């Protein structure tokens, strides 16, 4: 038995962190855009 | 280049080149905007 593929998985930045929260969505980027790097690594997970 | 003019413009914006090679470029997300809003406070 060999697990060959994890489940390709991704996260939306605002939808997860803030979703409907306009204040959170606005204040997220001024505190940085970590979710972008999180996501390139996740996309790399998936594509690799 | 604008980062939200056209999808190609945003891909250039994200991969940061005007000479972008050939490939699948996930840029961002989208969730359909609320078509409507309903509010019912609890209802002598």
């Amino acid at each position: 038995i060999l697990p060959v593929s994890m489940t390709k998985t991704s996260v939306d930045c605002t939808m997860y962190i803030c979703g409907d929260s306009t204040e959170c969505s606005n204040l997220l980027l001024q505190y940085g855009s970590f979710c972008t790097q999180l996501k390139r690594a996740l996309t790399g997970i998936a594509v690799e | 280049v604008d980062c939200a003019l056209d999808p190609l413009s945003e891909t250039k914006c994200t991969l940061k080149s005007f000479t972008v090679e050939k490939g699948i470029y996930q840029t961002s997300n989208f969730r359909v905007q609320p078509t409507e809003s309903i509010v019912r406070f609890p209802n002598p």
